[PDB]
């Protein structure tokens, strides 16, 4: 059994994600870093099952999904940087 | 198909034991924007060229379809490097 | 064997990043999950998707990430779908039927990618271009102090 | 690349030449069609130098409403054209002129 | 001074008189 | 006092437009977006009374 | 080949449009000769024309919508149903732009870069709701997000607008991990992402012998995922806080613009994803809990805004009432109920942007409202009494409706739980009425005269919300139309 | 399969010699254009300077700057050199004389280069000195801005060859070589890897082995980058154009003559011109590389696709 | 007029004006060029 | 100013011709005798008024 330990991998990728999103409430730097996370578990998940099924519909989601993460990525930073000028903590 | 990666993996390995070889051979005896904005357009740029990489090889397949498809994907990224330009992101 | 280590490292080093004091330790375990997901995609043969990630994932977001903690602050912080199959591939390895007729002509994971991704499927690739122009707009307006 | 033209709605007027070239749409254009060009081209380039007058800017506003203008007003035409000749709106005169050719 | 001077001005009146005529046109001729 | 009376009750009508264009312009103002442009709008001179008949002679 | 894009000429022209207004903005803010000029107005106008012609586009060109639909099958469908909230999206988008231009005038709000982002986000939607895929449906979700992320926090020195643009930033990503982890099981089961194949391999099997796992769990994370997207509880952890820290013109966008295609999203969902009506338990109690909560939730509030955003949340069930019952009839109440809410909010969106001139926050702020404008102080009475649901009034009919419609299926429990969140619902938005007119402050505030774009804005919205029950019948007869349509 | 250690240590202790003699050759170089001469007392002609140093350097009793957590710091070296090392298995000397065949091989260099920002910076960190961090984060931010003009240079050479092996990029050169006609392209490569290195005008720049690691990295970088340009436009181990009787000569020596030239052209260069300034280099690199790079992919490839020249 | 704002552009902006020529050329070769030869 | 001119210095700031002005003359001097002297063989030139140890 192969896909059963890749989906088993994944599944604790996304429950560390969630995780990471509710205990580290105080800090904002998880917070994204979780989210991160849970994109590359969903990521891990569409390639394993394009692998599987033969089928090029989750490899092209996936690379579809990068974009959305790193955009994502760059606006969070973005919105951090500018919210630690003004309340100038975290 | 992939048997060519245990090779790297191997070399990996015996470079991390060189170095540490060549580590115990003397034991015997404020903040800045613009390197956030940098990033941001390296970051946009390298998925640009992460798209690039299927196009260039798979142009002879696709013709005058995919060219012009690529051709407005540059055309987007191309005035967003334009608002970057005169927005003074990428002076210093 | 390697599935299993590759996962385990991958795992401890997400639990390291969830629950990480020093945030730039954070980003080097967030780096190193990335890095065993590589590998892990290695395996199925994916080539393309794992230097992707590693150009992606470790080479911008991880860099950026690593940008922001560093020079601002460094502060403080089943049996229903798929039933698996059992081990018995002694006989199995040996009942292995391979069609010749799917090798004379192979593609690349790299060229059956961009063969649709491109004509087939382009508003999806216009779409995500929008979501990299919101990206560049965004970036400025949030963060922009010049003189 | 393969494409098809046909439409899950039938056309409920009478087809003429049902894959038009742009030219041939181009060269179809009616006195309504240029009506409508026209009055949307003034429409965005007064609404455009009316606008751009409180931050200094009559000639470059008005340019941009009227780039603005100039490809919404040829789109539309385009789109009654082409409809008219693929049979989708009422095609009076393209079967008049299509029926002596 | 039977002269109207400003250009960009003068475009916008011709521009605003086409405009009014197309819209009669157009509620006339459809 | 009387000066300032004096110098705003004899302009001409071209004089007072400018005027009355300039305190429109600087009425209200946006230091955040003058922040991300680089510059910094200040008052003309046309709209600065002498600190001779401030309150207690505010210079800034 | 290029009639082959017929089809897509209103989403090309409003691209291109916004193309050329960011290209002017960028080159002509950074000018020297006019001396930095604050064009926030002129792309602000431009950008509304962009829109009345991209609506012109796509309204007049109704027969042609079906263009191509064999070339165009894999990446989105367009039929009846997209074309009527394509343009009910488009006319509240120019409806959100009117008012938002007194915005950059009198508190000096010089980014061009809004209208720009709204354009966008249009783009998004309009990509959304003919998105007919599971990839095109996240694409467009997400684009959407971002675009609602940047504008958020467009007021960089408040300390409201940065933490609701970080809280609502991490709310939506964390949704749209939920919909996509359930978007990838579904995929991993079925083998299918388009919603053709995935209507054909779901129909036949309504777990009449088994119980797939898989396509359970996708399912409901989707459905999890699509109502943290819309706000309903409890999945509206950070909801009020961002309505509240949003500057006013951004919280109008996104009180309505999301939610139409977000509905239209939910109902392209339906159309395949009755697995066994798994979804009408589940938009049931969330349905109930949300008409429950609005209505204990906004009695204690004193500030307008946190009670404008409980009052959505409270709509927000009144409406998923119609999706718990599945029948034309419920989804007929459920589009007239966002139309009517939709118009409702800009009504009261338009009268708090009014009074938000003259920094209100408050509701004892607008206390002698009936002295100073007396005739803003009878249009707002209006509006909280369509909310509320009077008879006479426009917003009754939608609750009515709803009331059928959920009553038609045999759910008799929702019916007296919306009875009871009505009496509330009316109880304190009569608690708003009886400041204006009946007290009589000690301090009083005087408001500056609106301009012309919200005024006529006002005097329509409320002469339909008076006049709406004398002529009913073209609302209803696009309703039933557009809801017949979403299967044939 | 227990000669693959076997491959790796023949080709990784060469690359190590080649780096120490690199350098000697780099000042002697710079010795011989300036009117004197290099090293010359040690050896016969300072052939045996390198040695030297390399036991100054180790027989030192030096002294670790514990004052960190010691982890970070000891690891970046070896981390910088890792990558440094790790995209020579992929790199081919002749036909078949490469230790990893990759069908990927063009984006495994790419990762490569883009992974090599890491050293520096955590480098720049664990060192308390904060202008040590700032010089460090302003190293890493050019290395990032070139890189991305390197992809793009990368792209425009990968639209006429169609396949992203290194081994048949060469091959694809047999007709004539691609610096021909890319020779724009050429020039912006070879300036791009001399901002990539922080070399030449672009060069804006603690003890023992950390230091020496990455002098080593470093070094290597540059015998890499010099391979890369002869690799895709100088026809890699291909003989020259014309006259072809001087067959009998190796392959594999061609391939170094024209890494030689090019290691030459980047001792000329830091030789002959002053040095830049930051707010130069980011200029420079985002306003005149990134649009030619970019205006370069869309000619070829719309020249390729025009006159159905593809591969 | 064109040929004086053209002329100060190109002379002060030469790296811009010559990656858009260059562009440009590339993209009309497979718009105007390309149909041109599908006649032969 | 001329077209010419335009032409002829915007071709000189893209190609690069005061750079290789200047390759030219340092590998003109790679090429030339050197000038440094063997120290402890051949020593420098001095004068009969040099004043060293007492
Ligand atoms: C007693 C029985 C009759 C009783 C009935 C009488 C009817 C009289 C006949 C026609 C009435 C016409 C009504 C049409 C009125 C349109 C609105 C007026 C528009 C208008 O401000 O004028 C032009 C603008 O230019 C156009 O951008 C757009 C303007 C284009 C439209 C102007 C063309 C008008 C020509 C009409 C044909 C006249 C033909 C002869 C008519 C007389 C008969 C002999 C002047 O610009 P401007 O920069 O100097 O100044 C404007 C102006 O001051 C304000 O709009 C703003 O405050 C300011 O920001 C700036 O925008
Ligand atoms: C800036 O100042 C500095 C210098 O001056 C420029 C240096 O030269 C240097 C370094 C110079 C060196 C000669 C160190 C390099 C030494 C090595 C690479 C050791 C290599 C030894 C081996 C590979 C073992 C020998 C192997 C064989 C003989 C097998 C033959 C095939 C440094 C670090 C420096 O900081
Ligand atoms: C063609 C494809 C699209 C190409 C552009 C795509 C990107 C969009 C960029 C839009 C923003 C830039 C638009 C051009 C800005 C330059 C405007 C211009 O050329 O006119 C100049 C000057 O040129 C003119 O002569 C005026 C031209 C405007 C009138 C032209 C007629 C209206 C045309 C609109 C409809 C046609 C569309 C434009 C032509 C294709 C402005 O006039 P002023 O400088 O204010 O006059 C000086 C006198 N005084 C200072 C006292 C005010
Ligand atoms: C539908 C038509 C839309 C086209 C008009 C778009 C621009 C409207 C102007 C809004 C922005 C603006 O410039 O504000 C000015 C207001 O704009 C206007 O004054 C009118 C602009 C034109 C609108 C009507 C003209 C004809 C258009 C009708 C359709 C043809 C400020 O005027 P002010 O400084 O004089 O204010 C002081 C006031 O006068 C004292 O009482
Ligand atoms: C066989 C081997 C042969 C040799 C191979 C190696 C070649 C390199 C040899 C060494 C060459 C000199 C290296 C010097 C290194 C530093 C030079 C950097 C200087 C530089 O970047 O110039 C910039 C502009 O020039 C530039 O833009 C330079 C890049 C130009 C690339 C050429 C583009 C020409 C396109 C023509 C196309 C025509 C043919 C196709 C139709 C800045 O200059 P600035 O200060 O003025 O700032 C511009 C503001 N506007």
């Amino acid at each position: 059994m192969d896909l059963i330990k890749y989906f088993t991998f994944s599944m604790i990728i996304f429950i560390l994600g969630i995780w990471g999103i509710l205990l580290n409430r105080r800090n904002i730097l998880i917070m994204l870093m979780s989210i991160e996370l849970m994109l590359l578990a969903v990521n891990l998940n569409f390639l394993v099952f394009s692998v599987s099924l033969d089928d090029m519909m989750g490899q092209v989601f996936a690379l579809l999904v990068l974009t959305v993460a790193a955009a994502e990525s760059a606006i969070g930073l973005a919105i951090f940087v500018i919210t630690f000028r003004v309340r100038g903590t975290i | 198909m992939m048997l060519e990666f245990a090779p790297i993996f191997i070399y990996l390995v015996i470079s991390l034991l060189v170095s540490l070889i060549l580590l115990g051979v003397p034991f015997l005896f404020r903040f800045d924007i613009r390197f956030y904005l940098v990033s941001i357009l390296f970051l946009i740029f390298d998925l640009e060229v992460t798209f690039f990489f299927p196009w260039a090889v798979s142009l002879n397949k696709i013709d005058l379809f995919g060219f012009w498809s690529m051709m407005a994907f540059l055309f987007i990224l191309t005035i967003g490097f334009l608002y970057e330009w005169k927005r003074g992101a990428l002076d210093w | 064997m390697i599935l299993s280590v590759l996962s385990s490292l991958a795992l401890v080093s997400g639990l390291m990043v969830v629950r990480a004091k020093n945030p730039v330790h954070s980003v080097l375990f967030f780096i190193l999950v990335f890095c065993d997901t590589s590998g892990l995609l290695l395996l199925l043969g994916l080539d393309f998707f794992a230097m992707i990630f590693l150009v992606v994932y470790i080479g911008a977001i991880a860099v950026l990430f690593l940008f922001v903690v560093m020079m601002f602050h460094i502060q403080i912080a089943l049996d229903n779908e798929s039933i698996p199959l059992l081990p018995t591939q002694r006989n199995t390895t040996s009942l292995r039927y391979t069609v010749y007729a799917g090798k004379v002509r192979s593609w690349t994971n790299l060229e059956t990618l961009g063969n649709l991704l491109y004509t087939y499927y382009f508003v999806w690739f216009l779409v995500s271009s929008l979501i990299l122009l919101v990206a560049m707009i965004g970036a400025i307006v949030l963060t922009m102090h010049r003189t | 690349m393969n494409t098809d033209i046909t439409a899950l709605e039938k056309a409920q007027y009478p087809v003429v030449d049902r894959n038009p070239a742009f030219t041939k749409v181009v060269g179809n254009f009616s006195t309504l069609d240029y009506l409508r060009f026209s009055t949307i081209t003034g429409i965005s380039v007064t609404v455009g130098y009316l606008s751009g007058i409180k931050p200094g800017i009559k000639g470059p506003s008005m340019v941009t409403g009227g780039l603005i203008g100039l490809m919404g007003g040829f789109m539309y035409a385009y789109q009654n054209s082409a409809g008219r000749l693929m049979g989708f709106f009422p095609n009076d005169g393209e079967v008049a002129s299509y029926q002596k050719r | 001074p039977k002269v109207s001077e400003d250009k960009n001005r003068n475009y916008a009146v011709v521009a605003g008189v086409v405009a009014i005529v197309g819209s009669i046109g157009w509620y006339l001729k459809a | 006092l009387a000066q300032i009376h004096a110098s705003e009750n004899s302009k001409s009508f071209e004089q007072i437009e400018v005027e009355r264009a300039l305190r429109k312009k600087y009425a209200r103002k946006d230091e955040d977006y003058d922040s991300m442009l680089g510059i910094t709008r200040e008052t003309p001179p046309e709209l600065i009374l002498p600190d001779n008949v401030l309150p207690g002679g505010k210079p800034v | 080949m290029f009639n082959l894009f017929l089809a897509v000429f209103p989403e090309i022209f409003i691209i291109n449009a916004t193309f050329i207004l960011l290209i002017h903005g960028v080159v002509f803010s950074t000018s020297k000769k006019y001396d930095y000029p604050p064009l926030a107005s002129n792309v602000g106008w431009l950008g509304l024309l962009s829109v009345l012609i991209t609506l012109l586009l796509l309204a007049a060109g109704a027969p042609l919508l079906t263009i191509a639909h064999l070339f165009w099958n894999n990446l989105f469908r367009r039929d009846n149903f997209t074309y009527f909230c394509q343009i009910f999206l488009l006319l509240s988008t120019a409806g959100t732009i009117s008012m938002c231009f007194d915005f950059f005038d009198q508190e000096r709000f010089d980014a061009f870069e809004f209208i720009v982002l709204i354009l966008l986000s249009t783009c998004g939607m309009l990509f959304m709701i003919s998105a007919y895929d599971l990839i095109a449906m996240y694409l467009a979700i997400e684009l959407q997000s971002l675009c609602f992320y940047v504008i958020a926090a467009s007021k960089r020195k408040s300390e409201f607008s940065t933490e609701a643009g970080l809280k609502y930033l991490i709310l939506g990503a964390f949704s749209s991990g939920i919909l996509l982890f359930g978007c990838s099981m579904i995929y991993g089961s079925t083998g299918a992402t388009h919603f053709d194949q995935l209507a054909k391999i779901l129909t036949g099997y309504e777990i009449t012998g088994a119980r797939s796992s898989g396509i359970f769990m996708g399912i409901l994370f989707i459905a999890v995922g699509f109502l943290f997207k819309i706000t309903a509880v409890p999945f509206h952890m950070w909801a009020p806080d961002i309505y509240e820290g949003s500057p006013t013109p951004v919280t109008a966008f996104l009180s309505i613009a999301p939610k139409i295609s977000i509905f239209a999203n939910i109902l392209r969902v339906f159309i395949y994803g009755s697995y066994g009506a798994t979804l009408q338990q589940i938009f049931f109690f969330c349905s109930i809990a949300s008409m429950i909560l609005g209505a204990l939730a906004a009695m204690a509030q004193t500030k307008v805004k946190r009670l404008l955003a409980y009052s959505s949340i409270g709509h927000v069930g009144y409406i998923c009432i119609g999706f718990s019952c599945g029948t034309i009839e419920g989804i007929q109440s459920l589009l007239i109920g966002i139309f009517i809410y939709a118009l409702m909010t800009m009504d009261a969106f338009a009268i708090v942007l009014a009074l938000r001139q003259t920094r209100v926050k408050y509701i004892a702020d607008l206390g002698a409202l009936a002295k100073t404008n007396p005739i803003l102080a009878i249009t707002f009475s209006i509006t909280m009494f369509s909310y509320a649901g009077i008879p006479p009034l426009a917003g009754f009919c939608s609750k009515f409706y709803l009331f059928f419609a959920a009553l038609g299926c045999g759910a008799y429990f929702l019916a007296l739980v919306g009875v009871v969140t009505s009496v509330i619902g009316c109880f304190y938005y009569i608690r708003l009425v009886k400041r204006m007119f009946f007290d009589t402050p000690r301090t009083w505030i005087l408001y500056e005269p609106m301009d012309r774009n919200k005024s006529l804005l006002l005097a329509m919205t409320s002469f339909f919300i008076t006049l709406f029950l004398l002529y009913p019948s073209p609302l209803f007869s696009v309703t039933h139309q557009m809801a017949l349509s979403l299967y044939l | 399969y227990i000669a693959v250690p076997a491959e790796i240590l023949g080709i990784i202790l060469p690359l190590l010699l080649g780096v120490a003699f690199l350098v000697l050759a780099e000042r002697k170089v710079m010795a011989f254009v300036q009117r004197r001469k290099g090293p010359d007392v040690v050896g016969s002609f300072g052939l045996l300077q390198p040695l030297a140093d390399g036991l100054k350097l180790i027989l030192k009793e030096p002294i670790s700057p514990s004052s960190a957590n010691f982890f970070l710091f000891r690891m970046a070296p070896v981390a910088t050199f890792m990558l440094s090392l790790v995209a020579w298995a992929v790199v081919p000397f002749d036909y078949g004389m490469v230790l990893s065949d990759l069908n990927i091989g063009l984006l495994y260099l790419f990762a490569i280069s883009s992974l090599g920002v890491y050293g520096i910076i955590i480098a720049g960190r664990s060192s308390n000195s904060k202008y040590a961090f700032l010089g460090a984060l302003r190293s890493a931010a050019q290395m990032v801005s070139y890189e991305v003009s390197i992809g793009l240079i990368l792209i425009t050479v990968l639209i006429c060859v169609g396949s992203c092996n290194l081994s048949e990029i060469v091959m694809a050169q047999k007709q004539i070589w691609f610096g021909i006609p890319l020779f724009p392209v050429l020039v912006m490569f070879f300036i791009s890897c001399l901002a990539e290195t922080n070399r030449a005008p672009f060069d804006l720049p603690y003890s023992s082995m950390g230091f020496a690691l990455f002098f080593l990295g470093e070094y290597a970088n540059m015998i890499l980058m010099s391979g890369l340009c002869t690799l895709f436009f100088l026809g890699g181990w291909l003989p020259i154009l014309d006259l072809p009787i001087f067959k009998k000569i190796p392959g594999s020596i061609w391939f170094s003559i024209k890494v030689l030239f090019f290691l030459f052209l980047y001792i000329w260069v830091r030789a002959a011109f002053p040095r830049y300034r930051y707010d130069q280099l980011m200029g420079l690199g985002w306003k005149v590389f990134l649009p030619l790079s970019l205006a370069w992919v869309v000619s070829v490839s719309g020249l390729l696709v025009t006159f159905q020249w593809l591969p | 007029p064109v040929m004086e704002k053209l002329r100060m552009f190109v002379a002060q902006e030469p790296v811009v004006a010559a990656s858009c020529l260059i562009g440009g050329v590339g993209l009309f070769l497979p718009a105007v060029v390309r149909p041109i030869l599908d006649s032969l | 100013k001329d077209w010419n001119t335009v032409f002829e210095r915007s071709i000189n700031t893209l190609f690069l011709t005061e750079m290789v002005r200047g390759l030219s003359l340092t590998l003109k001097y790679f090429f030339d005798p050197k000038v440094t002297i063997n120290y402890p063989f051949e020593k420098g030139p001095l004068s009969p008024r040099f004043r060293g140890e007492h």
